[PDB]
């Protein structure tokens, strides 16, 4: 066909990072920090690996934190029906089943059946759950059990099943008081354990404001929209011909080939020492756990750009985008 | 359909049966009759009736006619009136082809006042819709709603019934004891708010069945009244999130109101002793909420981003279900166009909301003077000591001493919690504790 | 059966100065049904972090009859970079080095262990941070002579329990105060 | 009042309808058609003694 040749004529452009983050979502305005993450999000990152032993992280997790009722619900109604098979669930029913699993009573001629919940038919799905706040304190260990590796396992009342749920989630706690303090760090205003977020990527919280200006061209900007017919806001893009072209995008498997990873090793050695404010300072500490992340970003972004290597040129947006986030963490 | 009262024209027949499965042998026989005729006891749309709601859509107090239509005996009210017929004019389904997938259909809300018809009115509601629910006490529950396995008496197998709200598939779902509600349900109501759909994972099957619905909540209070001089928000306990997932609420409002409830006694004095129709308005509005759908100019726009402008002096979920209700009060009598004045009238239903206001949810004074007073003392604590030895006879002593602002026993629990999980801190028990070291 | 486990602490590792019953919420006895506590400490280095550093980032970089034996052949240069004995055949031996092979003990070479039981519990009761018993002695006896299984050889030498000494003494100690400073001045009496 | 101490009832007219009904109640039973102020004080004889049975 001709479409087929469309991606070939489209993979010749220049500046489709830039086209992209443009084109995701006209429920939205700005934001063009978390517009760049979750399209990393959408699309997929590596998952081969080391032989004999272990299966390293295969996708990347990503959380905003804001004030409710805002621009942060907006992109939970969009990716629902923009990504591949992927469920939503709001998960505040954490005592029978499905966010939690747990096996179902004797029914019909046996006890110990499996049973559904929002992470095992996300297999190669987004899931996105909501409100950490309201669960109770034993699944706060079990999704934490779900993050780190890709399997989970259950023993209860009947034999150990090995099932593997391929997962990639997506959150939106709620603040500690519902408006964002300034001065001090997310450390209090997390609203949660310690270990679970630095088992967690980084978030880059949305912020607030009331000005003059911000205001008016929003209210400009959702009129529009809420007009039955108002069609002249233009996505560079349609939905579908970005849908197939993600598909085209993950057939791919680009590897650092270059000797930037000496280039790479002491940006976060000099990184470490900056987040360690003293030897009694935080467990807060970046440890090794996150250099995984600080290259599986790094191939992505550039198998958008649809590059099969690594060069120093393409890191440059990987080191900042923890590196300023977490200087919103270290005030 | 099984479960009407009914009527038969029947004739008379009897039959034999045998007794056992296998054999000829048959004796005490078995009747049943046989009918010939039974009773039990798109509208044909005329043209006539069409001509006659137009002279009523000539009168421009079709607004107060519909005002004084809806009470054949309740008191004038007329500010409960509005939303009412408004949630009844439910909109349409202004979807896109691409992106949005927005329904203009909004929900109101009333708590206060025990017994003032409150049910009554719901009842009045279920008068005026032809095919709606009706809720229960304990009829449905969380499992007893939806997703069913239920072993029936015919076939014992599988059988999957919908729920009421999925039930509600061209009506108003009427829904009350919002605050004895159980907690296991009250959460997924807040997804046929968002998502309008029940996502159901049962044993049998999954299924993302959606549910076009429309909803309006009859709370009740808890201890007597809605307390005035207090925030009346911590009367209703009930998640933050769920306020804003109503436009505008109303309470009502309660005095000794010595010239109002002396008119109320004179009404009650009537109404025993000794056009306002009852299905003519339905099939009025029940041909309009399909046909007409009504585009909307400039002339709306520039009043309404002169509302928020002064909104400023919550941001966009109050500021954006205004048009979905300015919407059908333009669709309710001028059914072509909206109307570049009635918002004028629609920003005074939302005004009388953010009246109910002025005296946690959406507030945060309160923990701007408590977290700072809690600061003070735990640095004080810290630096007193070679140890960090706080035990639990310290704490309720001169704390408590301090300041008489804060409450004396419902603040020793929950200043600890938060300020677990920021390196102070430990709990061990009611009794010795362990703090911040340096 | 045999038991592992994955104790995980509330928070950092160095959650209190104090004994290791105001670190964990597992009490005592439960816990003294074990044999010894691996403990880790990582605090800042410069070049023991890139020791770590330098070294994951190259494990990333491990990502038709003959051309059967070829791939074969590519997984044997894939694990053998610096050649560190590859698990083609070290795993196939222990099911015979646990059902083959049971080993046995002598009398010359006991009384060394006698005073370590009795000195280590005394320096431990006036200082007590979690005892010890009589089931700790049991367990070093016991893995002495798992080593001398893996020499497939039935006895047990000298060589092996100044080494199986010498892994439970400085991981039980290495985990009490600030002074463990002044335990590492004892601790060389043993070598 | 408006106490938290003893009493009940904050002056609601469905308060007032039970009167009402039980008036024309002790009318039936005492027909006379005497519908009028003598009959319906027989009805507040009725609910003075309905309160403060707990002020002893």
């Amino acid at each position: 066909s001709d479409e087929i040749n469309e991606l070939k004529e489209m993979v010749k452009d220049e500046h489709i990072y830039d086209k992209l983050v443009r084109s995701i979502a006209p429920a939205v305005f700005g934001h063009e920090a978390v517009k760049k993450g979750i399209l990393l999000q959408m699309l997929g990152g590596v998952h081969k690996s080391t032989v004999e032993g272990i299966k390293l992280r295969g996708d990347i997790n990503i959380c905003v934190v804001g004030d409710p009722s805002t621009s942060k619900s907006q992109f939970l109604k969009y990716v629902v029906g923009f990504a591949p098979r992927s469920v939503y669930t709001s998960g505040k029913a954490s005592s029978a089943a499905g966010l939690t699993a747990a096996v179902v009573r004797d029914e019909e001629g046996g006890d110990y059946t499996i049973e559904a919940g929002a992470l095992m038919l996300a297999d190669n799905g987004i899931c996105c759950i909501d409100e950490f706040d309201k669960m109770d304190i034993s699944d706060q260990v079990a999704i934490h059990e779900a993050m780190e590796q890709q399997t989970i396992s259950i023993a209860k009342a009947g034999i150990h099943a090995t099932l593997n749920a391929r997962t990639s989630i997506l959150a939106a706690a709620n603040p500690v008081g519902g408006r964002y303090n300034r001065k001090l760090s997310l450390r209090g205003n997390l609203n949660m354990t310690a270990p679970i977020m630095s088992r967690f990527d980084l978030f880059f919280v949305i912020l607030d404001d009331c000005n003059e200006k911000i205001d008016t061209e929003l209210a400009s900007h959702i009129v529009d929209l809420h007009m039955k017919r108002d069609e002249a806001i233009e996505p560079p893009f349609s939905a579908e011909q970005l849908r197939r072209y993600i598909k085209y995008a993950r057939t791919f498997k680009p590897i650092l080939t270059k000797e930037a990873r000496s280039y790479l090793v002491e940006k976060y050695k000099e990184l470490r020492k900056d987040d360690a404010q003293g030897f009694s300072r935080s467990s807060y500490r970046i440890t090794v756990r996150q250099l995984e992340s600080m290259i599986r970003l790094s191939e992505a972004i550039a198998r958008a750009n649809c590059v099969d290597e690594i060069t120093p040129s393409f890191i440059a947006e990987a080191y900042d985008l923890l590196r300023q986030s977490i200087i919103r963490v270290d005030v | 359909r099984a479960g009407d009262r009914i009527e038969v024209t029947g004739t008379f027949r009897s039959i034999p049966i045998r007794a056992n499965s296998r054999q000829r042998v048959l004796s005490l026989y078995k009747t049943y009759v046989d009918v010939v005729h039974v009773k039990k006891v798109v509208r044909q749309i005329t043209d006539q009736d069409l001509a006659k709601i137009r002279e009523v859509a000539a009168r421009e107090d079709l607004y107060s006619l519909l005002a004084r239509s809806i009470a054949p005996s309740i008191y004038e009210l007329e500010d409960v009136k509005k939303g009412i017929l408004l949630q009844l004019f439910g909109g349409t389904n202004k979807t896109f082809t691409k992106g949005g997938r927005y329904r203009g259909d909004i929900n109101i809300l009333l708590c206060g006042d025990p017994s003032t018809s409150k049910s009554q009115i719901l009842q009045y509601v279920h008068k005026i819709t032809p095919r709606g629910v009706y809720t229960s006490g304990k009829g449905s529950s969380a499992v007893g709603l939806t997703a069913y396995i239920t072993r029936d008496v015919d076939t014992k197998q599988l059988v999957l019934e919908s729920g009421a709200l999925v039930l509600s598939d061209g009506g108003v779902c009427c829904i009350d004891e919002f605050d004895k509600m159980s907690d296991s349900t009250r959460s997924v109501l807040h997804e046929v708010m968002e998502q309008q759909t029940i996502s159901i994972a049962k044993a049998g099957i999954i299924t993302t069945l959606n549910a076009r619905s429309s909803i309006l909540a009859s709370a009740n209070p808890i201890g007597s009244r809605y307390n005035p001089n207090l925030p009346v928000t911590e009367n209703i306990d009930l998640p933050p999130p769920l306020l804003s997932r109503f436009d505008l609420v109303y309470l009502v409002l309660d005095k000794v109101d010595e010239k109002n409830d002396r008119e109320l006694a004179k009404h009650l004095t009537n109404l025993y002793l000794e056009v306002l129709p009852v299905e003519f308005l339905t099939m009025y509005i029940s041909y309009a909420k399909e046909h007409i759908h009504p585009i909307i100019t400039e002339a709306a726009k520039t009043e309404l981003v002169r509302a928020y402008v002064g909104m400023r002096k919550a941001t966009t979920r109050q500021l954006e279900s205004m048009i979905r209700l300015a919407e059908a009060h333009a669709k309710m009598k001028l059914k072509n166009v909206v109307e570049l004045e009635d918002v004028q009238e629609a920003v005074r239903l939302i005004r009388s909301a953010i009246k109910d206001y002025a005296t946690q949810t959406g507030k945060s004074v309160i923990q701007r003077k408590l977290q700072e007073d809690l600061s003070r003392e735990i640095m004080n604590v810290l630096k007193d000591q070679a140890s960090d030895s706080m035990s639990f006879n310290e704490l309720i002593k001169q704390i408590n001493e301090h300041s008489q602002d804060r409450v004396e026993s419902s603040d020793i629990q929950e200043a600890l919690s938060r300020l677990q999980q920021e390196d102070k801190v430990i709990v061990l028990g009611e009794g010795v504790r362990r703090s911040v070291r340096l | 059966c045999s038991i592992i486990a994955a104790a995980n602490p509330n928070g950092g590792r160095y959650n209190s100065t104090l004994p290791l019953a105001q670190n964990v919420s597992l009490t005592e006895p439960i816990l003294s049904r074990f044999d010894i506590l691996c403990v880790v400490r990582d605090l800042v280095d410069e070049e023991a972090d890139e020791r770590l550093a330098t070294f994951v980032v190259d494990s990333h970089v491990r990502s038709q009859l003959n051309a059967r034996q070829r791939r074969l052949q590519r997984q044997r240069k894939k694990e053998e970079e610096i050649s560190p004995i590859p698990q083609e055949l070290l795993m196939k031996y222990i099911h015979y080095a646990r059902t083959k092979i049971y080993p046995k003990l002598h009398q010359m070479d006991m009384d060394k262990v006698s005073r370590v039981y009795a000195d280590l519990r005394r320096e431990s009761i006036s200082t007590g941070s979690f005892p010890i018993t009589v089931r700790h002695l049991e367990s070093i006896l016991r893995i002495a002579e798992s080593f001398a299984k893996m020499r497939l050889s039935e006895f047990v030498s000298s060589y092996d329990l100044d080494r199986a000494i010498k892994v439970v003494v400085d991981s039980f100690v290495d985990a009490q105060k600030v002074s463990v400073r002044r335990q590492l001045r004892r601790s060389f009496a043993i070598y | 009042e408006m106490d938290s101490k003893f009493s009940f009832g904050q002056a609601t007219p469905r308060t007032l309808l039970g009167i009402i009904r039980l008036s024309q109640a002790l009318a039936k039973l005492r027909l006379a058609d005497m519908v009028d102020i003598d009959d319906v004080e027989e009805a507040l004889r009725l609910v003075r003694v309905s309160k403060e049975s707990l002020y002893q």
